[PDB]
């Protein structure tokens, strides 16, 4: 009665991993070979679709992280290569005077370099930080980077401030956003529509504490990839954001030198005024009234009668133990001790930060930069959207964690899906082709 | 329920022409086709023209298809012949009817499925 | 509505979007092996629907019955009650024959075909 | 003559010229991306011509009707006194709106096919 | 038998196996050219096709006379006692003008049929 | 034996100021002159 | 046995055999291998 009847044009897709593009509106993140963006994207309500979503192996985020491990590399390669700088150096304190707390974090160290003639050496003085000075044993220091790999000069004009990148799917795939409110990472999404790009997503560098991210549509909601299993890290959305202001107060010089034929070294100069320790101010009670939706919510999957207790993070490197960011151009390491030390059972706080010079991102190993002083004060006010937290009995304890990078990106991602398009198909018709 | 109601001309002369209207109710017009029966004053049934649910799509019996035209409007949920010329043997109740074909996607009528009252065509 | 707004509908109102997904259809290394690797996708599913006898048609009526153990159900069930993303889950297992059916079909009409032709 | 030969020639005489201008539209990453854009660009031309129901022809009737808003000159002015680079930039301004006739002039045609097919 | 397996058949038997090799025509920077190229040779030999009004067949029948300059033996001895490979060096020498005289032959079928439509 | 075919009764309006194909030669022999003359001897030990 | 041309002196012989033969070596010496650091990320390996 019936006989197949071939349809092309089928709206009908499966899930796939390819290659996706870049949109976009000297910054480190401004691709030349990145087409503009559409200024008028369009949008498409997808009306009783349930497509099922899980965030935990959306291949957008590895995409993104490559991209950005790629451009950094690309972007800071043509700059200057320090392999002369790998020399002892002979250091005393900057102020022996000081008694704050910024005491022998800044010391005054001296070093021969080289200039452009190979047969000519100079004396050169620079200010360096506790952080990427090692002492040898006024005593001998080496720069800690000389005993993992050289270290290559960020060029000065190159900027780091974020620009967001919109991914768009290449013909033939599609952009599923899931647009389900309180979505919590995995499963089917009720409000699904398609994209052809995503919406703009800002490489913000950060960890424990995510900034500049996006907000929880009505709650706060927590995902992860495995509650009852420890090993995994919890990543939590606000729906308000918390105000942190970060200021480095000190009118720092920077000064330069020839090093070679086409290449110069900056380097940290005289401090006027006071020295004076780097620091974040946090309100006392945003912060509180965001811990205590954030415990309710844990409260949701650990039970009502249980204690949910903030404790700091475990001892390990600098890196992976404090808060860390970009700010103006410089790298500023803080504590995060004084917001995660509270028991909870059923007026600003002042967070002290250290700035280090010698930089090993992504967790690479023999990739040392070293990035240049910022003239002047530096100050940045950003917004926490995000925490990312690990657990630790009637107690459970909880600590900052972080320092996976792709936990950042995919808190963003985790709202999009790639399908690929399947056009062709078959069906029953009471329609037979004309006979010969 | 479901209702069909032919409204139409009367008395007509050789060579004219009349334009016969059938409206319909109760069920989704543009769900189903439609098609014109005829029945002289002694006679039988007759098939006369038949139009798919879309209306673009139309057949005819041989002695009419040089005279008759057949269409529909489906926003009107009405069915329209216009005749021509109208010759003597033509004099026949018409009737509308839904059914006597079904649209590929749909099972197989080749009936027809419900008839309107009727109307008089007096040449 | 546009590109996969009939994604949701029943299989009946979504074959008269036929041509927007189409359209949706064709539209640094790595990159560049995208676009190659999306043109010869697009190019097998259409040397698939030449091989089949269909070519430059969204619609194509074939000579190959509906088998009925790849589905049995109602003709107004399928077209009526169903989306495309069910219709192809349901019949998933049975693609690959329903292709090899179509083949051999098209095969058999050329040569009746030439055959035909050959009549004086 | 050969490739635009009868660019300047009346639109009539170039008609008869058309496999050869078609024949030279098909004949270092930055040299590979160019070629890979290339076959883009003709397989977008060739799919258009699938979707409007012509598929392998160079020249194709339709059931478009000519609105005369688009132009309004005599057949005959049009075929004898104009080239094709005049023609083109006179009905610049309508390409879209003919391409959209055209396509859903094709959509009718298909499923009216398939209705008529599916009478036994 | 699979691809290529007809080589060594006779003309007759291996045009029985036309869509085995059809499909398996198909089917850093070097290899991408290599893709590349591979395209534009289908895409070639497709455009050709359709310049014959061929299209999407794989046996298509023309108006074009034997010369029987280019080959004189029998049509049962081409048939049932050469392969493919013997054939196409057998009439090497004249393949450019076969395909000229395809050409012309297309163009003239189009513009009749163009001039028969226009009949009212 | 490359091929020219006059186009009769053709006026195509020519402006050599904005033609691309002058960028485009600039880059082939910008980027032709490094490719060259990259693999050579870097003298580094000169500069005394 | 394979050549391009057995007269010609000048091309080379490859004669395949239908048995291998076995053919066992030894370096009967118990080396030690130590290494120094020549630069940062950069390491000398040698023969102690
Ligand atoms: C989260 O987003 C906020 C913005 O909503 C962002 O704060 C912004 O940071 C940038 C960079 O630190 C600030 O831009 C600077 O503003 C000062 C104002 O005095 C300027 O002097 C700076 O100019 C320097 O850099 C230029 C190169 O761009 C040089 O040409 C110039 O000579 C100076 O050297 C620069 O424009 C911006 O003002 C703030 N915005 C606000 C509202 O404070 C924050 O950093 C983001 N957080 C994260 C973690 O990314
Ligand atoms: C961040 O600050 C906290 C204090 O608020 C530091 O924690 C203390 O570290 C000392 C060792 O220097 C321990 O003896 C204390 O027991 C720790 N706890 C407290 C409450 O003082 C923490 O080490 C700081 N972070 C870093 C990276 O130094
Ligand atoms: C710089 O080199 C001179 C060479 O005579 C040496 O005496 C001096 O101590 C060096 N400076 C430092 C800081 O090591
Ligand atoms: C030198 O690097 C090694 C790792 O290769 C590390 O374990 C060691 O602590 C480093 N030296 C110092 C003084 O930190
Ligand atoms: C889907 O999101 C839109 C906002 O873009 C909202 O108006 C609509 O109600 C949502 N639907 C559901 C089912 O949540
Ligand atoms: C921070 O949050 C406020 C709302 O509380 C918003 O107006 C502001 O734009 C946010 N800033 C960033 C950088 O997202
Ligand atoms: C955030 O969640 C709290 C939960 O009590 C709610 O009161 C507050 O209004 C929410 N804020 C927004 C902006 O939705
Ligand atoms: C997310 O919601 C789904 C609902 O089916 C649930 O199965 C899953 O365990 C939830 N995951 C988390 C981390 O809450
Ligand atoms: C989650 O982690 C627990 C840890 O004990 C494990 O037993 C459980 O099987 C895990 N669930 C999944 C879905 O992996
Ligand atoms: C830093 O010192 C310079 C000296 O010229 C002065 O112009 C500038 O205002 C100072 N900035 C601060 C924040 O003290
Ligand atoms: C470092 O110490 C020397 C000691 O003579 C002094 O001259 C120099 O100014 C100091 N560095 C800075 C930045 O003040
Ligand atoms: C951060 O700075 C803004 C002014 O830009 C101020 O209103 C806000 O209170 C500051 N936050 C804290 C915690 O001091
Ligand atoms: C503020 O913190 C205290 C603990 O120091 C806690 O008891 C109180 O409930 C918190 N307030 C809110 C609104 O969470
Ligand atoms: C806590 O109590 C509320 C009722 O107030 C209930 O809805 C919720 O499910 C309880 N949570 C747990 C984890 O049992
Ligand atoms: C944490 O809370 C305790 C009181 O329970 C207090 O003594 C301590 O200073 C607080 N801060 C840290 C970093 O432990
Ligand atoms: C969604 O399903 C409902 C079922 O009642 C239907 O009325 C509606 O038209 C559907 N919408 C689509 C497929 O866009
Ligand atoms: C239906 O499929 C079975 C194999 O699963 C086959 O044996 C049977 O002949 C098929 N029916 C028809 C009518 O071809
Ligand atoms: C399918 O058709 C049969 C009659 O052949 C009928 O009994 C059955 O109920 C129909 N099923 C549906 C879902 O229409
Ligand atoms: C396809 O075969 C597998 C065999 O395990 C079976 O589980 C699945 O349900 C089958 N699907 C269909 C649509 O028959
Ligand atoms: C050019 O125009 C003249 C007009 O008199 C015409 O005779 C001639 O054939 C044309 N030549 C072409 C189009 O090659
Ligand atoms: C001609 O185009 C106009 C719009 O510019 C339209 O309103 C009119 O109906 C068209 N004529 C025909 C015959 O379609
Ligand atoms: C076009 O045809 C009309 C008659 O319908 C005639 O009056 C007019 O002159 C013709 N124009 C041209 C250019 O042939
Ligand atoms: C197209 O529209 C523009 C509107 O500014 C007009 O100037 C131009 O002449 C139009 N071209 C045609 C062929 O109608
Ligand atoms: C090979 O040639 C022999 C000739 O006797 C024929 O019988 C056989 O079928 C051929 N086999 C092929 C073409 O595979
Ligand atoms: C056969 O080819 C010759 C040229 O080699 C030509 O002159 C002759 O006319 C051709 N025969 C036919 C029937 O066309
Ligand atoms: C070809 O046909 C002729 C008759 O026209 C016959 O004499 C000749 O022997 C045949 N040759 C072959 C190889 O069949
Ligand atoms: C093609 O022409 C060459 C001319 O040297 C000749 O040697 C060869 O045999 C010819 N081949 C055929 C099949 O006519
Ligand atoms: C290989 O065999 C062929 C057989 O035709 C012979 O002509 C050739 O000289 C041989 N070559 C060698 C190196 O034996
Ligand atoms: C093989 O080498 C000899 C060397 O004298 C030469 O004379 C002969 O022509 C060569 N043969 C070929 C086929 O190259
Ligand atoms: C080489 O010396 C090491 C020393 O630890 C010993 O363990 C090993 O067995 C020796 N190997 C031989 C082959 O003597």
């Amino acid at each position: 009665n019936l006989w197949v009847t071939v349809y092309y044009g089928v709206p009908v897709w499966k899930d796939a991993e390819t290659t996706l593009f870049c949109a976009s509106d000297h910054n480190v993140w401004a691709t030349h070979a990145c087409v503009p963006t559409d200024p008028n994207p369009q949008e498409i309500h997808l009306e009783n679709v349930t497509e099922e979503f899980n965030m935990w192996k959306n291949n957008m985020v590895e995409q993104m992280h490559e991209d950005i491990i790629s451009l950094w590399d690309q972007s800071l390669k043509p700059c200057v290569k320090l392999t002369p700088l790998c020399v002892t150096l002979q250091c005393t304190n900057y102020a022996p005077k000081l008694r704050s707390m910024m005491r022998g974090e800044i010391k005054n160290c001296s070093f021969n370099m080289t200039t452009e003639l190979r047969d000519k050496k100079q004396k050169v003085y620079s200010l360096f930080y506790r952080l990427d000075v090692v002492q040898i044993n006024n005593k001998e220091y080496r720069l800690i980077n000389c005993n993992t790999s050289a270290i290559t000069q960020a060029c000065p004009k190159v900027s780091f401030e974020p620009i967001p990148i919109h991914y768009c799917a290449p013909a033939g795939f599609a952009i599923l956003k899931c647009k389900d409110k309180k979505f919590n990472g995995t499963g089917p999404c009720q409000n699904v529509s398609t994209v052809q790009c995503t919406h703009g997503i800002k490489p913000v560098v950060s960890t424990q504490l995510l900034l500049n991210g996006s907000l929880a549509e009505e709650e706060v909601i927590i995902r992860s990839e495995n509650i009852t299993n420890n090993a995994k890290n919890i990543l939590v959305q606000l729906n308000t954001s918390v105000q942190i202001n970060c200021t480095r107060p000190s009118n720092n010089t920077v000064k330069s030198i020839r090093i070679g034929p086409g290449q110069a070294f900056y380097y940290f100069g005289d401090v006027l005024g006071h020295v004076r320790m780097a620091h974040c101010n946090i309100s006392k009670a945003t912060w509180n009234e965001t811990l205590g939706k954030v415990v309710k919510q844990l409260r949701k999957h650990f039970g009502n009668n249980t204690i949910i207790r903030f404790a700091q993070s475990s001892g390990g490197d600098l890196e992976v133990t404090t808060h860390s960011f970009n700010c103006g151009g410089e790298f500023f390491y803080c504590n995060t001790s004084g917001l995660f030390n509270s028991t909870w059972i059923s007026d600003s706080l002042i967070l002290p930060c250290w700035i280090k010079q010698i930089i090993n991102m992504w967790q690479r190993i023999g990739q040392a930069m070293y990035a240049p002083p910022i003239q002047g004060v530096i100050r940045c006010v950003s917004n926490i959207t995000g925490l990312i937290l690990t657990r630790d009995s009637t107690t459970e304890t909880f600590r900052p964690g972080g320092g996976d990078m792709r936990d950042n990106w995919r808190s963003e991602l985790y709202k999009y899906k790639v399908v690929k398009i399947e056009p062709l198909g078959v069906a029953p018709t009471r329609c037979k082709r004309r006979t010969v | 329920e479901v209702q069909l109601v032919e409204t139409g001309g009367g008395l007509v002369q050789p060579g004219g022409s009349l334009k016969l209207s059938c409206r319909a109710s109760g069920y989704t017009f543009s769900s189903f086709a439609m098609s014109w029966v005829r029945q002289a004053p002694g006679k039988g049934l007759e098939w006369v023209s038949l139009i798919n649910d879309r209306g673009g799509l139309t057949f005819y019996v041989d002695s009419v298809k040089g005279r008759f035209t057949i269409s529909r409007d489906n926003s009107k949920n009405t069915l329209s012949l216009q005749m021509h010329s109208l010759r003597d043997g033509d004099t026949a109740v018409y009737y509308c009817a839904t059914g006597g074909m079904s649209s590929a996607l749909q099972s197989s009528k080749y009936y027809f499925d419900f008839w309107g009252q009727g109307a008089l065509v007096t040449v | 509505d546009g590109f996969l707004g009939a994604a949701g509908s029943t299989m009946g109102a979504a074959s008269m979007t036929l041509t927007v997904q189409a359209r949706n259809l064709l539209s640094g290394i790595k990159q560049l092996q995208a676009r190659v690797l999306a043109v010869e996708h697009y190019l097998r599913d259409q040397q698939l629907l030449g091989i089949w006898g269909c070519s430059g048609k969204l619609i194509c009526c074939t000579n190959v019955p509906w088998n009925s153990s790849w589905s049995n159900r109602n003709l107004s069930e399928i077209w009526d009650n169903m989306t495309w993303l069910q219709w192809d889950k349901e019949i998933s297992n049975y693609t690959q024959i329903i292709y090899g059916l179509l083949e051999e079909s098209q095969n058999q009409q050329e040569k009746n075909e030439q055959d035909l032709l050959a009549l004086d």
